[PDB]
Formats: structure tokens, sequence, C-alpha cells
């Protein structure tokens, strides 16, 4: 049966799944102890127990404990394996060279062992879901290494990738340049799927959709739980056409070296502004296209899609869904290459989003996620080369990352390597 | 866990230290006697940091008072939180110094030093994962500018990848409380440019100065001045102790400070300094934390950054906010103010923030800031120490003790080392 | 030499348990790739 | 058991999915008021 | 044979600079949009 | 307490402690518990086994 375990990374990571695993627990019933008040439609995230009880197929890794520490405290201190939530001794402290060589090396064989127990107890494991940030060491050194040693160990099982981008402007790092420009290399030859999503463009959109002057990063991690939750409402629950996780990935990538789509949801608005709006499939699926919804800083109008994913929940029908496809096709602002000449893959779920008491967005009966795989992605790229650059050319910060162990060779290369892919998306960009 | 062994030297250390001890202590709820008595439970998850377990539910500090005279210890144990410090960590000779760096360092303290590393490593062995020390101590001094320093020459022998911090009190060049200040200040600072992660320089004339500019104390005592010192040292380990939305350590400001490894010196500041006319007409608000944040006589330096270039910024913060508002208004100085800012970094600033504020109080925050107009600093000691130094002036004191006159020679081209460095990192084209 | 079950994967470890004494998980479980 | 309990909960399960889509209205253009009132009232107390 | 014992030529290329992006002249020119000279802090 | 413990493990003050108060008016109150704080709920430490000769 269809199963997913998540392998959350780092301090965002953590954040992240509280959001997502309370989410989960609401939507089908499961109470905060783990254990029903009340057809098997949580296997693909929970598995019973002798006791008659759910438990999450989750691993909780960090390289510090007061992130991880309070989760044995809180509400769900009762849910959650006390060892399937790894900690450490001494973080990688905005280090991708310690968290790779160091300090990771000591802890890449627990986590190992929690990967392959959580996989026994699945039949049928669909994929793995991997949310980690480009900033921190940990989240991308730690990372880094997981997946090198995830991609031989399971060659054929998928390896999904939720992460934050360092930003254009704003930053929590002045080292977080580093980190991301040397990740790449993980996240192209050991992934299937990646996700880079931006935390100011979150930003501007809970302030001018939600109301919410003054958000957080709770206010930030619930929207990333939404977009998880649409991906796999088709394995959940039964759908008009259930999408699973091998056919999205057939229709988005054209080829190995091009796996990076954009995320898309619609509608986000207060009950407020909810109450004097219709949301009709049509609405929504204009506002999935406007690129001050966009959850990357980055504005399709300056590129061209390739390959589009939809995905619907709620009260849907097929006829409307392709009278909003025709719409969208006839509008001139809206690009698409030339050998792509059908660029859908529709699918449709039952189940409406479920709402949390103590969250922002409004009960919708309706709503839509967007998978679009565009080449605008490759001037958020060009603007990380040029911050590297003017870092790198008076060799700062490099005394750190060397006096570590690692090889001062790595750092030209791993700009290369974002160099010749900068290229092959803008050779897409080209038209016969 | 996450431990940190307080260092302690001098006078100046004593009596800064003393009031650390006290500051941290109410932030943990533990009595002078030393039992907790604290009420919510997070006061007491990372006591472990800092405090040592004894026997009937105490707690004892992992502090090593050193000072080559017995003399401030009787006034440090006569203090209000007194006997909190276990006796077998103080450690005293019978001679001091006499503000004089070299029976300090050569002559006195040699023969203290085994005896310190008896306690320092004893302490060391207890905690499982030493994240590193922490020093404070004066340089116009004789224990804590002499002895002082080859505590540190010797304990980062012996452990290499500890984090070492040094409270440093630099000498101030209005009004001077010592004659032979600059000999010994000259030749300190090349202890610490050589064995040191990262040093606060802080200024008692700056100290003076806020007191009566941001608080209107008629009388500022010592007393006030320790506690806005010790203000600061909780600010950087409070995201070490207690947990946050977006939580730092002690490595995680090292690595985004030091661009190079030869500049570990800063300037920091305490946010809400706040006068008791101004508490009535006030409103508690981030853009106004980050307002007093960076003007610049919130500085306790005596170096001014809007004379050189910010090379890179950290902002520590306490307390619950939202951050869309820490991300905003750190941008809007970073942007405003340009050409204080570096070019070839990217945005200079750091930032973290620890969910429960300083006791007392709802919101607030610390800054660290490594800026080049800390070579101000430098040239001044030089020219102080040279013109001393030409004419063999208060000279024969340290030769005497059998001192060749050849390293005041390499402390202050050492010295000029730095100066000259850190004026090319100023002027440097993107 | 993929493991393809748990007990293959902690089958595969460098821990003599006569010579080595007192250990924690993390010390049982170690791997040549990991050393490498 | 939950074997057939599965058909009937797809019985009941698509008889109010007809009832509620078969009201043009309701698909097209639905939202549960009182649920949105509540949540509104719940913002106004934080 | 007799001629591979001869030592043989060898010649490598150092391939070719990297590939520049297309919008770096545009953020080179975006680097100065909102920058200003002590409008905050002062002279 | 004192002891050095093992890589992955819940220190023990944080084995048992209770975490800050969730209402946000009162201090101590982490965002962790104004996101998700309910004091109304005692978590029943659910557990069955057997069933043999069935
Ligand atoms: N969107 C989002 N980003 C987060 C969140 N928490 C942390 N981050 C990002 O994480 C980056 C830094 O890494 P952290 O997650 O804080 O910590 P880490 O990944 O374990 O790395 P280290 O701090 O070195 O241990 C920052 O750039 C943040 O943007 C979150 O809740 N939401
Ligand atoms: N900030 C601060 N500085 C102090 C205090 N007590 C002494 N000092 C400084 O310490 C210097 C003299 O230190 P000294 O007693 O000679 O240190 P020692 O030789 O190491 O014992 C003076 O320049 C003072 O400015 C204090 O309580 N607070
Ligand atoms: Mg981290």
């Amino acid at each position: 049966m269809r199963e997913c375990i998540s392998i959350h990374v780092g301090q965002a990571g953590v954040q992240i799944g509280n959001a997502c695993w309370e989410l989960y627990c609401l939507e089908h019933g499961i109470q905060p102890d783990g254990q029903m008040p009340s057809d098997d439609s949580f296997n693909t995230f929970f598995s019973e127990t002798g006791a008659g009880k759910h438990v999450p197929r989750a691993v909780f890794v960090d390289l510090e404990p007061t992130v991880v520490d309070e989760v044995r405290t809180g509400t769900y201190r009762q849910l959650f394996h006390p060892e399937q939530l790894i900690t450490g001794k001494e973080d990688a402290a905005n280090n991708y060279a310690r968290g790779h060589y160091t300090i990771g090396k000591e802890i890449v064989d627990l986590v190992l062992d929690r990967i392959r127990k959580l996989a026994d107890l699945c039949t049928g494991l669909q994929g793995f879901l991997i949310f980690h940030s480009f900033g921190g060491g940990t989240g991308s050194g730690f990372a880094s290494l997981l997946m090198e040693r995830l991609s031989v160990d399971y060659g054929k099982k998928s390896k999904l990738e939720f992460a934050i981008y360092p930003a254009p402007q704003v930053s929590t790092a002045v080292v977080e340049p580093y980190n991301s420009i040397l990740t790449t290399h993980t996240t192209l030859e050991h992934s299937d799927c990646a996700f880079m999503v931006d935390n100011e463009a979150i930003y501007d959109i809970c302030r001018r959709n939600l109301d919410i002057e003054r958000p957080t990063y709770t206010n930030l991690n619930r929207l990333i739980g939404q977009i998880v939750s649409s991906i796999t409402a088709s394995l959940r629950f039964d759908g008009a056409l259930n999408v699973d996780l091998t056919e999205f990935q057939t229709n988005l990538v054209p080829y190995p070296r091009i796996h990076f789509p954009l995320a898309t949801y619609a509608p986000v608005i207060s009950a407020e502004k909810a109450y004097h709006e219709q949301l009709s499939v049509a609405e929504i699926t204009n506002a999935c296209f406007e690129p001050a919804n966009q959850m990357v800083k980055c504005d399709p109008r300056h590129g061209k899609y390739m390959a589009c994913c939809m995905l619907y929940r709620g009260d849907v029908v097929p006829k409307d869904v392709n009278a909003a496809i025709a719409t969208i096709k006839t509008k001139r602002t809206i690009q698409f290459v030339d050998w792509c000449p059908t660029g859908f893959k529709v699918g449709i779920n039952y189940q409406p989003p479920t709402v949390v008491p103590g969250g922002d967005l409004a009960k919708v009966q309706r709503a839509v996620c967007m998978l679009s795989n565009t080449t605008a992605i490759a001037e958020a790229w060009a603007r990380l080369d040029h911050k590297f650059d003017l870092m790198y050319a008076k060799r700062a910060f490099v005394h750190w990352y060397v006096g570590e162990g690692m090889e001062e060779g790595e750092f030209s290369e791993a700009r290369e390597d974002l160099a010749a892919l900068e290229k092959d998306y803008e050779e897409v960009g080209v038209d016969s | 866990m996450r431990e940190i062994v307080h260092l302690q030297a001098g006078q100046c250390g004593n009596q800064i230290g003393a009031k650390f001890w006290e500051v941290i202590s109410d932030e943990h709820g533990i009595d002078p006697t030393g039992t907790y008595h604290g009420d919510s439970d997070l006061q007491l998850e990372r006591i472990n940091v800092y405090y040592n377990e004894a026997t009937g539910g105490k707690y004892v500090p992992r502090a090593v008072l050193v000072d080559l005279e017995p003399g401030t210890m009787d006034s440090v144990r006569s203090g209000p939180f007194g006997q909190i410090f276990r006796p077998d960590n103080f450690v005293f000779g019978q001679s001091g110094a006499g503000n004089n760096w070299a029976k300090g360092h050569y002559t006195e303290g040699a023969e203290l030093v085994d005896s310190v590393l008896d306690v320092v490593r004893k302490e060391a062995e207890s905690c499982d994962c030493l994240q590193g020390f922490q020093l404070t101590h004066s340089l116009g001094g004789g224990t804590g500018s002499g002895m002082g320093t080859l505590l540190i020459s010797k304990i980062r022998e012996e452990y290499p990848d500890r984090i070492m911090n040094t409270f440093s009190v630099v000498p101030s060049p209005k009004v001077s409380d010592t004659v032979v200040e600059p000999y010994n200040a000259t030749l300190s600072v090349h202890q610490l440019v050589e064995n040191t992660d990262e040093t606060y320089c802080i200024d008692n004339e700056a100290l003076y100065d806020i007191c009566f500019r941001t608080l209107k104390l008629t009388t500022p005592t010592y007393g006030d001045l320790n506690h806005l010192v010790s203000a600061t040292m909780s600010g950087v380990t409070t995201c070490l102790r207690f947990p946050g939305q977006l939580n730092a350590d002690l490595r995680k400001l090292a690595v985004n400070m030091v661009p190079f490894p030869r500049l570990h010196f800063f300037m920091p500041g305490f946010a809400p300094l706040t006068s008791r006319g101004s508490q009535q007409y006030r409103a508690l608000t981030v853009p106004e934390l980050t307002q007093q944040m960076f003007d610049a006589k919130n500085m306790m330096a005596a170096c001014d950054p809007r004379h050189g270039r910010y090379l890179t910024v950290a902002a520590v913060f306490r307390g619950r906010m939202s951050m869309k508002e820490v991300d905003e208004q750190m941008l809007n100085v970073q942007n405003k103010n340009s050409s204080y800012f570096v070019e070839w970094i990217p945005n200079n600033v750091k930032t973290a923030v620890c969910d429960i504020p300083p006791r007392g109080l709802k919101m607030s925050a610390t800054f660290i800031g490594n800026s080049t107009a800390i070579q101000e600093l430098f040239k001044r000691i030089s020219e102080q120490f040279t013109a001393m130094f030409r004419r063999k002036a208060f000279l024969h004191w340290y030769t005497g003790e059998g001192m060749d006159e050849m390293e005041f020679t390499e402390a202050e081209s050492n010295m000029n080392d730095l100066v000259s460095e850190y004026q090319q990192y100023q002027d440097a084209t993107a | 030499k993929i493991p393809k079950d748990d007990l293959d994967f902690r089958l595969a470890t460098l821990y003599n348990h006569h010579t080595g004494a007192f250990k924690n998980k993390t010390e049982i479980l170690l791997h040549q790739e990991t050393i490498e | 058991p939950r074997e057939l309990a599965a058909i009937e909960a797809r019985r009941n399960r698509e008889k109010e999915r007809q009832s509620r889509f078969f009201n043009v209205r309701n698909r097209v253009m639905g939202v549960d008021v009182e649920a949105l009132n509540y949540q509104v009232e719940e913002r106004k107390f934080r | 044979s007799i001629y591979n014992l001869i030592p043989s030529d060898l010649k490598e290329p150092p391939q070719h600079p990297r590939y520049t992006s297309l919008f770096r002249a545009t953020i080179k020119n975006d680097m100065k949009k909102f920058k200003t000279a002590m409008k905050t802090m002062g002279p | 307490m004192m002891g050095k413990l093992p890589l992955g493990v819940v220190s023990p003050y944080v084995k048992m402690s209770s975490g800050g108060c969730s209402d946000p008016l009162k201090f101590y109150a982490t965002s962790y518990c104004t996101a998700y704080g309910r004091e109304e709920f005692k978590p029943r430490l659910g557990s069955h086994v057997g069933t043999g000769y069935k």
C-alpha cells in the first residue's frame, strides 16, 4: 500500500513537521495521543501498533538538542517515538563543511537505521519526503551526505525535496551563499524533484492576502503544509483522477537535469475577504498564474512554461477544469515552449482542504495547487552567483571551511556546476 | 551537554563577574544560598551550561576566581551573592603586580599558573562536552592584563578547538587611571591577536557616557557600570540556554563574524537602555529597538563606526516578536546607509532570536559588530606606547624582571601590522 | 552490498562484540562507508 | 466486516456527493457561512 | 610493441570560460536600486 | 543527571519537564506553546497486548 517516510532535517525541517504532522493528525482524526476515538486512509503516513494505535513514519534530525528537545515536552510528546527524534551535542553552526565532514559523520550511521527500520515496516514504499534548508549547515551539510547514501541505498525510490532557498535580499546569515552554491551538487545528481521555496514570497503573500500584517514562522510553515497535503491528497483519499508521485514526475521533467518546478497554492484569503468573493474553478486557476502569488521571487512572464502539473481538490468537476484550461491557453501573456503543445496533467480529489483552529485561511469548499516547470527560475541562481562571486574573490570566510578539512578547489568546481546548469535552462528557452 | 567555564582575573575581572553571576542567578531563579526557587520549568532546563550540581539540591557556578592579591576576594565574599561560589575555586597568592605586566606574566604569575590549571582542568573534565571558556579582565592592570593572558596562552595549547571569549576592558584616551597603561596594553593585545577566538572591547569612558545619556543617573557607581557589562555577557549566550524560533550559539556567532583570523575585535551595545524620563513617553516596538541599537552613542567602545566600514553586524534578540519586522528593519539600516557597510559582503547582518526576554522586561536585543573603526584604538595605543618607549621611560621596572627589550619591538610591530592590514580591508574595491 | 533489510544493515557494522565494551548505539553501528 | 463497511461508506458518501454536486449553485459557488462567521469572531477575539 | 614503447605526446585542452548568465548585467544595474549614503546614521 | 549520555538521548530534566504556559498573557510562554497549546487535554497512556489462545 502507498506509504511515505519523511526525513525532516534541521530547524527549518523540524518546525515544518510541527505544522505538517499536526495537519495530518487533524485531517484523519488522530488525537494528540495518537489514538482514534472512532478505510485505511492513514496508512500512507501512519502505522499500526500492538496497542491499536497509530505512529507516523517520520524521522526528525538536528545537530542541536533544544529545537527538538521541546517536541519531547509539548502536547505531542506522546505521539512520536522517543528514538525517532535524533539530536546532537554540537551543531554545524552555519557551516556546510562541519556538517558534511566532521560532526555529521558521527550521526549518519544512526539515522540510516531508523530510515531502514521505518522502511521495512512499510511494504510498498512510494517515496521519501525530505525537508531541509539551504542556509544553515546541518540542513545543507548533513542533509547533503544523507542523500549521497540514500542514493546508493535506495536507487529506485523517489526522493522529493522541499527546501528553503536563500532569499535575494533578506536573510538570517552572512555565510549563507557558500552553503547554497555548494549544496546544489547534491540536489542535482541525487534528487528526483525539488521545490526551492523562498521566505520573502510567502512574506509577501501573507501580508497582501491573509491580512496578517505581522507574521512569524508558524504563519509560514502552515502554507508549506498545505502544499505537501495537496500532493499526497491523491494517495490518502480517492479521486476522479488520482495522481501518484510517479505520474507527476513523468509529466513535469523533460530532461534529468531539469527537475526544478515551482509551487503555487490558491485560494489564500481571509474570511472577511472570502465573505465578498465567490470562488470558482476559473477564479482560483487565474490566481495560480499571477506572479504576485508565485512562491519564488521570479516572474514566469520573463520565461516560458515547459510543463505544468495541476492538482485540484474539493468540490470540483472535470467539466469546469477543461473550461478553465481552455481560457488559460488563450492568453498571450502565458507562453509555452515550442515542443510542448499540451502541457497539462490534471488531478482531481474529493476531500476539501481541512482547516486548523488557530489558523489563518478560511474554510473553502474548493482549491487548487500548481506545479509549473518554467525557465524563469534560472534568474534566481544568477543572483546567487553574483553574490557568491563578489565574496569568493577576496577569499572571505574560506579559513573556516578549509581548516575544517575540505579542499579549496571544491569551491570553484561548485560554482561551475551551477554555471553549467544555468546554461542548460537557457537553451530550453531557445525556440527553433 | 554544552558547558562554559567562566574564567576570572584581576580586580576588574572579579568585580565584573561578581555582578555577572548575580544577574544569571536571577535569570535562573537561584537564591543567594544556592537553591532553586524559580517558578517556570524552563528556568531549570539548560542550567547545566554554567551551574554544577551539588548535593542537597544546590548549584555551584563553574567559576575560577584568580587574582594575585587576596584583597578583592574579601569584598567578593562580602557581597550579596558572596558565598554562592565554592571556596576551593578561589586561587590567589601573596604579592601582586602593582600594575606591572612583567611581574604578573613572568616572575609571580608563573608560580600561580600551575594551581589555576588544576582547578580549570578539574572543571573542564567534569562537564561532558564543553563549548569553551570565558575570561573577563582589564588591559590596564597587572594581573588580568598580565598572568590573565598567560592563562589564555597555556589553555589554547591544551584545548585548541574550544572557543575562548574575552570581555576585555581596554584603556581610555581621555582619562587614564594607570601611567604604565600603554606598556601593558600594547603587550597584552599581542597575546590576544595570536590566542583568542573573540574579544569584546569595552571602554569605561563610553560606559560613563551611556549612564548619563540614555539613563540619566546622577551617581552611577561601578556597580551600575558592571551590571551594564554583565547584561551584554548574558545576551550572547541567552540563545544558548533558552529556546528560540531562530537560535544561535557562540560558535554560530563566531563563524559569521571573523572573515579572516586576524580580526576578532568588536564593539557591543544593549538595546532597551531606557531613561527614567523617557519611559513615560515611549512605545516599545521593534523599529524603536533597532533605532537605538545602531545609534553610535549606544556603543560601549571609544571608536565611532561612522568613521569606518562595518564588516559584519550581529543582532541577538530577546523576547517574542514578529520576524517580518525583524527582517525589514535590518534591511532598512542595510540600504539607507550604504557607505558604512563593505561592498564585497552582501547582507552584512546576522540575526538571531531568543524567545524568553530578560526577567522583568518584554523586549530587548544585543548588538555585536566588527568594524574597521576599531583600528583607531590600536594606533592610539601605539603612539602612546611609542612616545613612552622612545626615551626608555618606565622601562627599568620591566627589564629588571629579566625581559629583554626586543618583545616591545615585536609587540608593536605586530600591532602596527594589524592596523595596516585593517586599513587595506577598509579601502578595498568590489 | 545492498542491505535490503534492517538485520543485514546492522549485520555489516564494524563492532567486534568481544573487544568493544560499554558503547552506545552510534558506536555499535559504525560503517566503512561512513568512515570513508 | 470492514470490507462491507467500506461499501456502505462509499454508498452514503456517493449519495451525499450527488446531493452536494447536483445543486449547480452550491457546486460552482459555495461557502459555509456559519463557519466563516465563527472564524471571523475567533479572529476578532484574538 | 616497439612503437607503443615509444613515449607518446599528450595534449589536453583547458576547456573554455564558464557560462555567464543573461541577466547578470541587469543584476549589476539593480545593485544600486535603493542603497543610499549616510541617510540614517549620518555623517 | 551527571551522566555522559549517549548521542540521541533526552536530557534528564526534559525527560519530565513541563512546558511553558500556553496562555499568551502569562510570562515564559514559548512560541511553540502559543501555537499549539491545549491545557484541557491529559493524554491517556493507551497500551494493550495479548490474545494468544484466541
Ligand atoms: N521558511 C522557513 N525557514 C526557516 C525556518 N526555520 C529556519 N529557517 C531557515 O533556516 C536557515 C538556517 O538554518 P536553520 O534551520 O535555522 O538551522 P539549521 O538548518 O539546522 O542549520 P544550523 O543553524 O547551522 O544548525 C535560515 O536561513 C532560515 O531561513 C522556518 O520555520 N521557516
Ligand atoms: N568596568 C569596570 N572596570 C573596572 C572595575 N574595577 C576596575 N576596573 C578597571 O580596571 C583597571 C585597573 O585594574 P586592576 O585592578 O589593576 O586589574 P589587575 O591588575 O588585573 O588586578 C582600571 O583601568 C579600571 O578601569 C569595575 O568594577 N568595572
Ligand atoms: Mg540550525
